């Protein structure tokens, strides 16, 4: 969901929030509606591996 | 500062409380941004969670 560059993100996040609401009974058996992190494009910072 | 999330469970034991209603909540809570930490209380009949 793209906005109109410059407003607040939290703001546009808790704007999409009302229409997920009603759009989540409406998802099919089991699957969930996950909303992207509070990052963007470049927050990966650390990598690692086991 | 904090926002409560209670919820009822009648007659389950602390345990039972944890894992079907505490659990879910607590962990999927961890990503939520602005949170120092999160407190999970799972007592004999109710979930708070702060």
């Amino acid at each position: 969901v793209i906005f109109e560059d410059g407003t607040d993100p939290y703001w546009a996040r808790s704007r999409v929030l009302e229409y997920l609401n009603q759009v989540q009974g409406k998802l099919p058996a089991g699957v969930s509606a996950e909303l992207g992190p509070d990052a963007t494009g470049v927050g990966w910072i650390y990598e690692y591996a086991l | 500062v904090q926002v409560i999330i209670k919820t009822s469970y009648p007659g389950q034991a602390p345990q039972i409380v944890e894992n079907q209603v505490t659990y879910p909540l607590t962990t999927t809570m961890l990503s939520v941004p602005g949170a120092k930490t999160v407190r999970g209380f799972s007592q004999f009949g109710d979930s708070y969670v702060y």
